[PDB]
RNA sequence: CUAAGAAAUUCACGGCGGGCUUGAUGUCCGCGUCUACCUGGUUCACUGCCGUGUAGGC
């Protein structure tokens, strides 16, 4: 169970620092929901 | 190719994304389906 | 130690849809053959609920379950979190029992605010609260809703009594179903407002009718406390206690007095003064609703 | 028609739209099953083998 | 200041012919999805002493 978590984090951190518009700052709340967006379609797996 | 040796829709997708949550139309449920829908 | 990620409190106070009556006023007695009011349509076309020609009273009828043992979720994740919510209801109500909420709710019941629209044009209203013990009347109320205030709570002996009838039946101490019959005096061949659809009026069988939830929502206005300047009254008791006819929201959670911060304070870390907002979070979980992570 | 009663996924500070504004209604559908109301107790009948 | 500097490929055709894939089969067992909601901020409406006469009437 290391990966998805993991997984979601990094890629919700690149989508933090590739999307910042003029609302500049983005956060890690987005970040958490991304993250478990993620998560959740790569432990659908198994 | 060689035996020896020898030697892009995700960014339209961020650019849409940026894009689109750069501006705001009433911030209404659709614009957040299309955020659910690009992300 | 901390909130479970599924938190489900199940309805407490169960209305059903307020059928609706057209009659005669000094009929009140003998009101059981009155004919239900159907919905028009008229002139892209619109529907429209009045009365017959020859009725000047409109009487609109709803049973009311209320259940008992508020304090327990029907759904959570962990144990500890459940034994800490029902702790803190249970000092709750032995600090005090439900003698406040329970006499707000006579109040609402008393006062026919779950007319929501017929009520403010009526001449005189009469609302009639029948206690039924096994098929018959067991306790009869016949209350004058326009004598009794809509933002100021009185003190009054039938009253009490039915605020502590509905208090032995929130407690868990007796079984309470009361039938709740509402005599309004509109007018000959007036409009009616019952709830409208996704302008489609409700009916069940061609009887329009109000939704069960509009007169749940209706008997439930009784947070006064609420950092609001004084002159709007009471409000029902939503989380993040809302208006969205008026586009505000009361309690929003910048300010620290909102069903989440309350319950969460109140039961995490022990933290809630001593009767205001306890009687809101508990009236809160008496509507029930979703929370969680 | 209901209100946003409901945990908020961030704060104040809100960029890309999550969760709805709580000066704002939802509209839902939902399935619900009544008695008459001349009809006063519900009967369940089933068959066990 | 280029292994520089230059260069018409151009014509035609008969792939024909024949064929048995065969048989047989046990998917088989379980299941709690719950919980609460105001469609309301809108129906610019039948007339008529009316003026069809863009203001005029309950």
């Amino acid at each position: 169970g290391d990966w998805p978590a993991e997984v979601g984090n990094r890629f919700a951190n690149w989508l933090n620092r590739a999307v910042s518009s003029d609302s500049q700052i983005l956060g890690s709340p987005e970040a958490a929901q991304w993250s478990q967006e993620l998560s959740k379609e790569l432990t659908m797996f198994k | 190719q060689r035996q020896n040796v020898n030697a892009p829709e995700v960014s339209r997708l961020t650019r849409t994304l940026q894009r689109f949550l750069a501006k705001t139309v009433h911030n209404n449920l659709a614009i957040r389906q299309r955020r659910a829908q690009l992300v | 130690l901390s909130t479970a990620s599924v938190l489900a409190f199940e309805r407490k106070l169960d209305p059903s849809d307020a059928l609706m009556s057209a009659g005669a006023w000094a009929q009140r007695d003998a009101s059981q053959e009155w004919p239900a009011v159907t919905v028009r349509e008229k002139s892209q076309t619109v529907d429209v609920a009045n009365l017959p020609s020859d009725a000047d009273t409109l009487k609109v009828r709803f049973t009311l379950r209320v259940l008992g043992g508020a304090g327990t979720p029907s759904a959570c994740n962990d144990a500890a979190y459940r034994d800490k919510l029902l702790q803190t209801v249970a000092t709750y109500v032995n600090d005090q029992g439900f003698a406040e909420l329970a006499r707000r709710y006579a109040h609402n019941l008393a006062n026919a605010r779950f007319l929501w629209r017929n009520r403010v044009g009526a001449e005189a209203v009469e609302v009639r609260i029948n206690h039924i013990r096994q098929g018959e009347v067991a306790r009869a109320w016949r209350f004058d809703a326009l004598a009794i205030g809509l933002r100021d709570f009185k003190a009054d002996a039938e009253l009490d009594a039915l605020a502590e009838l509905i208090a032995s039946g929130l407690s868990g101490s007796g079984h309470v179903l009361l039938e709740v019959v509402a005599f309004a005096r509109i007018g000959d061949g007036q409009e009616v407002f019952p709830s409208q659809e996704l302008k489609t009026l409700y009916s069940v069988r061609d009887a329009a009718a109000i939704h069960s939830q509009k007169i749940g929502n209706a008997l439930r206005t009784i947070d006064t406390w609420y950092p609001d300047e004084d002159g709007l009254g009471p409000i029902a008791v939503e989380p993040y206690g809302s208006v969205t006819s008026q586009g505000k929201a009361y309690r929003q959670p910048k300010q620290k007095l909102d069903f989440y911060t309350l319950l969460d304070n109140w039961v995490l870390r022990d933290e809630a003064p001593a009767v205001e907002q306890q009687h809101y979070v508990i009236a809160n979980l008496i509507r029930g609703g979703v929370f969680g992570e | 028609r209901g209100t946003i009663s409901n945990r908020l996924k961030t704060k104040d500070r809100d960029p890309a739209k999550l969760d709805a504004s709580i000066q704002s209604p939802n509209l839902q559908t939902v399935d619900v099953a009544n008695l008459p109301s001349d009809a006063d107790t519900l009967k369940v009948r089933f068959t066990l083998r």
